[PDB]
């Protein structure tokens, strides 16, 4: 079976260049078209360009022509995307995708890599503070504010994963500082507030922040 | 460049319903080189249809494609729970391949007004020199809602951010949070912090507020 | 159409 495996997430400074790799196994690397497609906030999927390795021919979307190089190394069945002069609007998940076959190629993209998050930013790695959102005031809401971290992602669980019903963990927001914040909330019976313990478990691998915050009434 | 328009960009449908999704091209797509993809949150896209109407083995036969020239349709004969997702069309009839903006097929359910909660900043945070105030709009449907912050009755702008969850897999609602942030000194200059919420399920706006320090 | 090149390659490789 064809499998495409991409390189890991990148943080890149504005104005720099990024290289993402995509290693293929199964099927014929040389005679099938490999493309790069990105998924940037507000912009759905966007086809950037592709290469046919045997011919060393590329085809770039005009929006990227002048800023992109796609190459293929037949010896390792690996394709590469270079994107230059990076801007914040290039923050996106970048996928490589290979056309399907019936065999006879079909043009359309049947095989996809897992994606590579590229974040274009001047921020430095930072672990978050974790602040309680105390229940107050027959349902209560409570939560945790995971504030000022960089880069993505943060994961949050409640009660070590035992509590999932009624949990909502929001997408991160990007603040004016270039740091992220997110909140995670849960609703519970008001009567349970005296007796049950609610702890948010926050994990930010890049900063090694691993915090378990007990959220209690004020 | 061929521009592909997918309208409407969202469809709210019931489980078991038939869905038909339009993809219209600004000029004819050569040799009907039109594909459809499904994408769920947190996953790569998946090919459903190629060549306007061909289906890869492995793809469920409840998906079918039709159309030619500039007018293409994806039909889902009967929506299964896993079919609520975003669907993109793509043309590859010219060297410059392009995608439509996608159509999100979401689960239609009864209207539910948000439950609204407000949270003052924690003591912990205040000690660091900043104050974040959070407003939660919980478990509402449909997705459209508006929140505004008023501080001593003055409408705020530019000091808050918000985000919204994906549709809940168990009750098909949405939730939204908004965070107002000020320096501790500025937080301490004001008394009343309020968030005001508008939604199709509310006959008039709902305000939740607190007085700083109580 | 660049998207047809690999189909042509497949046909050549067959014929062959
Ligand atoms: C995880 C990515 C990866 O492994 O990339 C392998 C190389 C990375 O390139 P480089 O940093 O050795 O510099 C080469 C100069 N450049 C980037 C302008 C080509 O990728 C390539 O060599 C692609 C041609
Ligand atoms: C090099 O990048 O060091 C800085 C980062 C972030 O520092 P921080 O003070 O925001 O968080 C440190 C993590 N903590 C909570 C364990 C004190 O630090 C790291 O990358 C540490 C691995
Ligand atoms: C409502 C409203 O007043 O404006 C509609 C816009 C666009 O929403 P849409 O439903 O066309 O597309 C969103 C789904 N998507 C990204 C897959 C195309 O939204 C604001």
């Amino acid at each position: 079976q064809v499998q495409l495996v991409q390189s890991g997430a990148e943080v890149k400074r504005p104005g720099s260049s990024v290289t993402v790799s995509c290693k293929a196994s199964g099927g014929s690397f040389s005679t099938y078209a490999l493309s790069w497609v990105r998924q940037a906030p507000g912009r759905g999927l966007e086809w950037m360009g592709g290469v046919i390795p045997l011919l060393t021919i590329t085809n770039y979307a005009p929006r990227f022509q002048g800023r992109i190089t796609i190459t293929a190394d037949r010896s390792t069945s690996t394709a590469y995307l270079e994107l230059n002069s990076l801007r914040p609007e290039d923050t996106a998940v970048y996928y490589c995708a290979r056309e399907g076959t019936t065999g006879k190629p079909i043009g359309a993209f049947a095989h996809w890599g897992q994606g590579t998050l590229v974040t274009v930013s001047s921020a430095s790695t930072k672990g978050p503070s974790v602040f309680p959102l105390a229940p107050s005031s027959g349902t209560a809401a409570l939560g945790c504010l995971v504030k000022d971290y960089f880069p993505e992602p943060v994961t949050v669980s409640w009660n070590s994963g035992a509590l999932t019903s009624g949990v909502h963990t929001f997408p991160a927001v990007l603040q004016s500082s270039g740091l992220y914040s997110l909140s995670s909330v849960v609703t519970v019976p008001s009567s349970s507030l005296g007796t049950q313990t609610y702890i948010c478990n926050v994990n930010h691998k890049p900063s090694n922040t691993k915090v378990d915050k007990k959220v209690e009434p004020k | 460049e061929i521009v592909l328009t997918q309208s409407p960009g969202t469809q709210s449908l019931s489980p078991g319903e038939r869905a038909t999704l339009s993809c219209r091209a600004s000029q004819s797509v050569g040799n009907n080189k039109l594909a459809w993809y499904q994408q769920r949150p947190g996953q790569a896209p998946r090919l459903l249809i190629y060549g306007a109407s061909s289906r890869p083995s492995g793809v469920a036969d409840r998906f079918s494609g039709s159309g030619s020239g500039t007018d293409f349709t994806l039909t889902i004969s009967r929506l299964e729970p896993e079919d609520f997702a975003v669907y993109y069309c793509q043309q590859y009839g010219q060297s410059l391949s392009t995608f439509g903006q996608g159509t999100k097929v979401e689960v239609k359910r009864t209207v539910a007004a948000p439950s609204v909660f407000i949270f003052p900043p924690s003591d912990e945070q205040l000690k660091s020199g900043t104050a974040s105030v959070v407003c939660l709009l919980n478990n509402f449907y449909p997705r459209e809602a508006k929140v505004q912050w008023k501080v001593d009755n003055a409408l705020q702008s530019g000091n808050s951010q918000e985000s919204v969850t994906e549709q809940d897999s168990k009750d098909s609602t949405y939730s939204l949070s908004s965070t107002l942030t000020l320096s501790k000194a500025d937080y301490e200059k004001h008394k009343v912090y309020a968030c005001e919420v508008t939604h199709q399920g509310l006959s008039s706006p709902v305000t939740k507020s607190f007085n700083r320090g109580e | 159409n660049w998207w047809d090149i690999t189909n042509w390659l497949w046909y050549i490789k067959k014929k062959k």
